[PDB]
RNA sequence: AGCUUUGCGCAGUGGCAGUAUCGUAGCCAAUGAGGUCUAUCCGAGGCGCGAUUAUUGCUAAUU
């Protein structure tokens, strides 16, 4: 199964929920894909939420964004593939870690809080 | 104002974890606003815990996102080469308050960019605002800067501004405690406002 | 008044923990090694932020003397030994004492002729000796760091023993001191982590590639070092890369026995490699055959086009035009010969001089304008 | 043109071996003359 | 108005009930009317757990603001 | 003589090292220079009265 | 019930440039391509090879 590790994984309505709004972030250029972006993002407190795979080998590469999430209060949430994690970011290699942007004014904020609210609700 | 004081009251008491449940009640019955925020970071980062504070001072920055005193300790909260200048760029697109002006100053003054910060000192006098401690930070670094001349004439224009109306003075009381009994007579009158800052 | 004051208690806080460091290197050769790491790696920072205020403090108070060092010299400790060596006294055969071995030949004589017209007053014996007393106790913090980084070093093979096998314990341990700990190497991107320890030097009327920028421990360290120097800067960024990875692995403690780390350390040698590759066989072209046969083009918008543009145009059909027995004037020193034929003279049979044909006017490439565009 | 610059990247090579050439002193010197020259002359410089 | 974690009774008889949710706040109702009685309002992260001392008048809610908070009648 | 059968059949082979432009260049075409060379030069032949 | 945002198609009209457009069972690439400027900052394809009238078809002439 998936590394226990990644105890915050999201089921498959979620997942697709998740993809689908990575999707359309990309489409709105309020996106940053790889673990360096989403931790330079977190950084500099303009990232919505974090979404990182949980195929990552090792998944110690990406367990240091949920701490940097914790400190600066931003949701995470764990998806079960990197492969379409990458495709929903607009990218055909492996993607292990994506953020979502802060954009003002974009039509995006209500699905984005939608999707806070529902990744925050259940990591237990 | 009665909030904070109390606060600070409690942490003189030495029972800092009352003062920090009432800093967490004041927020809750007044949401959203930068004055608390500044104090219970302050608090956690004057008790040594500096990564509490630091994760406040990021959930304050969540909300009231151009405020201008979160921004300007937050910068300083921050170490020098870990993003100190990366977030003074951030929070200068946020707003252009003189709070972010004499903090940019005071980074400037720090790295010893003595054209640069005076440059910045004088942006945050002359066009942001004519109250706070910006006039004391500003005659400090002439005092430690090479100016003579100028320090003489940074302490002028500080008196030719700031007048009895006490707008100046009370917000250079919170840095400078201009509303103290003993500085009710220093340079002002007590009985005129003082009272209202804190 | 307060730096002086706070030295004391970091100098005593400093032996204190040099001495616990000390008896933990005895005792490896209920108080865990991790935390007198963890101490030791917490005194670098400290001691880092100890050294750059008693430097900004040596700058102000030397300023009065030779203010224009401080550009020459940008590093921290090149500056503290630079205004110790030549103190007060600017003309006093130092610079070919021991500056040879603290600065750059360079910029040794960059600061000589600076020095030359210094326009500096001469400094007072308290200012002298509060200089030397700045900068025996910044040489005393800098000889702590390098204990404490030597300590660390030492260490090396647990507390990071994955990102130890990439760069080697040395860079490990500079990095490590720079970042200000394991957990702070973790809490950062890998672009931040290839300028670790990079330092702004100054360029002599040299070009910015001379003086490698935006280079740190990474770019020096040996495996990068030893790539030819045109394929220096993509290994840096591998190797930067490949380090962040190990470091966020051992800030975990996983991975004890160093598999990620040799794991990454195969694939950077193989990338290595690739990028060494010998090219491979290319055929070689041969001429086109002469041909003679009838082809067919077609016509249409971009015919006509070109038509326009490699036609002949009425200001050159006019100017191979030559007069019989109009023998002109010379117009043209550096290129006899040279004339403009039927181009307002005389026998041209035109009264108004022909209109410049602005399908012929030079335009820039879509690559180049392309490139103007990014420079913008 | 092969052997010439043969030579000059040998020359530029050696140059940055043995570091400048010219000694503090002597760039003392010239740069002082240079100086005392332009002083004299009342020369302001060029701005930007 | 957010996911119940902790429910939890008066441990010496059934004098109300508290509950903490990811609300970042508890409530108190009265354990046969079922009606509230005081909002714990407080912290700034989702109340995990919750639990009430053997005396009665002790209230401990923990939270992701990784601070726990005492709760005394004043 | 000591270099043996499995050295010799080792050797590589040499590659060239420039890329596609480099070794097979699209042709150069050649142009006229533009029509304002012709204009600048009759007039500069052109003087003043004054 | 209208209005409107984003992406994807399908068409229509119009403008611009042919020193450029493609091909990749070749290689590398968000586990970071590539960095002259802004570098504790930037973030996406790059390279090699191949095709060619610097995309390719018909049609009309001469043949």
């Amino acid at each position: 199964d998936v590394n226990p590790k990644a105890y915050p994984l999201a089921d498959a309505h979620l997942t697709k929920k998740l993809l689908d709004l990575v999707q359309q972030s990309c489409n709105y250029k309020q996106l940053r894909k790889g673990a360096n972006e989403a931790t330079k993002t977190l950084n500099r407190g303009i990232s919505e939420f974090i979404v990182m795979a949980a195929d990552a080998e090792p998944l110690e590469i990406i367990l240091h964004l949920p701490l940097l999430c914790e400190d600066k209060n931003v949701p995470y949430v764990f998806v079960r593939s990197k492969q379409a994690l990458g495709r929903a970011c607009g990218v055909s290699r492996p993607v292990i870690a994506c953020s979502v942007t802060i954009k003002e004014g974009s039509q995006l904020k209500q699905q984005i809080q939608s999707i806070q609210q529902s990744i925050e609700r259940l990591l237990v | 104002p009665l909030w904070l004081l109390l606060s600070r009251l409690e942490e003189k008491i030495g029972q800092l974890t009352r003062a920090r449940a009432i800093l967490e009640k004041s927020r809750l019955k007044n949401p959203k606003n930068p004055g608390l925020w500044l104090e219970s970071v302050r608090l956690e980062y004057r008790a040594g815990l500096k990564n509490i504070a630091n994760t406040l001072m990021a959930k304050a920055l969540q909300e009231c996102p151009n405020s201008g005193i979160l921004w300007s300790e937050a910068i300083f909260l921050e170490a020098r080469p870990q993003r100190r200048t990366k977030s003074v760029d951030a929070l200068k697109k946020c707003e252009h308050d003189p709070h972010v002006l004499l903090a940019v100053a005071k980074l400037f003054w720090s790295q010893r960019k003595i054209t640069k910060a005076r440059e910045w000192f004088h942006r945050t006098v002359k066009i942001d605002s004519d109250l706070g401690d910006a006039w004391a930070f500003f005659y400090k670094f002439e005092l430690q800067h090479g100016t003579e001349e100028q320090q003489e004439e940074v302490r002028k224009r500080c008196e030719s501004a700031e007048p009895r109306h006490g707008e100046l003075w009370c917000a250079v009381s919170k840095d400078i405690a201009n509303w103290q009994k003993k500085i009710g007579d220093i340079l002002r009158l007590v009985a005129g406002r003082i009272k209202n800052t804190f | 008044a307060k730096l002086w004051d706070s030295k004391m208690f970091a100098e005593i806080m400093m032996k204190i923990e040099e001495y616990i460091s000390k008896q933990a290197k005895a005792s490896e050769v209920a108080a865990p090694e991790y935390r007198v790491i963890v101490d030791a790696n917490n005194l670098t920072v400290e001691i880092e932020n100890e050294l750059n205020i008693i430097h900004k403090f040596i700058r102000d108070k030397y300023s009065k003397r030779f203010p224009e060092l401080e550009s020459l010299v940008p590093n921290a400790l090149d500056y503290i030994r630079t205004v110790k060596e030549l103190g007060n006294s600017l003309d006093k055969c130092k610079n070919n004492e021991n500056l040879q071995q603290i600065l750059t030949n360079a910029t040794i004589m960059v600061v000589s002729v600076t020095a030359s017209t210094t326009q500096g007053q001469q400094l007072s014996e308290e200012e002298l000796e509060r200089l030397e007393e700045a900068c025996d106790m910044a040489l005393e913090l800098n000889a702590s760091k390098h204990r404490i980084y030597e300590y660390v070093e030492s260490r090396m093979s647990f507390i990071a023993p994955n990102l130890s096998i990439i760069i080697g314990a040395s860079t490990a341990a500079k990095i490590m001191g720079v970042a200000g700990g394991l957990t702070n190497l973790s809490k950062m991107p890998a672009c931040n982590i290839m300028l670790l320890g990079a330092q702004r030097k100054t360029l002599s009327g040299f070009s910015s590639t001379s003086v490698l920028p935006h280079t740190g421990y990474i770019y020096h360290s040996d495996i990068v070092q030893s790539l030819p120097p045109d394929l220096r800067r993509k290994a840096a960024r591998l190797v930067a890369a490949k380090c962040t990875l190990a470091a966020r692995v051992d800030s975990f403690h996983e991975s004890t026995e160093g598999k990620v780390g040799y794991e990454l350390k195969d694939e950077i040698e193989r990338k290595f490699d690739k990028w060494q590759e010998p090219p491979p066989v290319k055929q070689v072209k041969p001429l086109p055959a002469p041909l003679d046969g009838q082809r067919k083009k077609r016509g249409g918008r971009r015919y006509r086009k070109m038509k326009e543009r490699l036609g002949l145009t009425e200001i050159r059909k006019q100017a191979n035009r030559m007069s019989f027995g109009e023998i002109e004037e010379d117009a043209y020193q550096e290129d006899l010969g040279f004339s403009l034929g039927h181009l307002g003279k005389s026998g041209s049979g035109r009264v108004r001089q022909t209109q410049v044909n602005e399908a012929t006017k030079a335009r820039i490439s879509k690559t180049l304008q392309r490139t103007l565009q990014k420079q913008s | 043109t092969r052997l010439y610059l043969k030579a000059e990247q040998e020359r530029q090579h050696n140059y940055l071996k043995d570091g400048p050439y010219i000694t503090a002193e002597e760039a003392v010197a010239v740069y002082t003359t240079t100086v005392h020259w332009l002083e004299s002359r009342r020369f302001s410089p060029i701005p930007f | 108005q957010n996911l119940v974690t902790g429910v939890k009774f008066e441990p010496i008889h059934g004098n109300f009930l508290l509950t903490g949710a990811y609300d970042n706040t508890a409530k108190i109702w009265t354990h046969p009317g079922w009606s509230p009685l005081k909002t714990l309002a407080g912290h700034e992260g989702k109340v995990m757990g919750l639990d009430i001392s053997s005396d009665g008048q002790l209230i401990a809610t923990c939270s992701y603001d990784r601070t726990f908070k005492l709760w005394m009648a004043e | 003589a000591e270099v043996t059968e499995e050295e010799w059949l080792s050797i590589p082979e040499v590659g060239d090292a420039r890329n596609k432009r480099q070794r097979n260049p699209r042709y150069e075409k050649l142009t006229p220079v533009p029509d304002s060379f012709f204009a600048k030069h009759l007039q500069t032949g052109e003087n003043h009265t004054s």
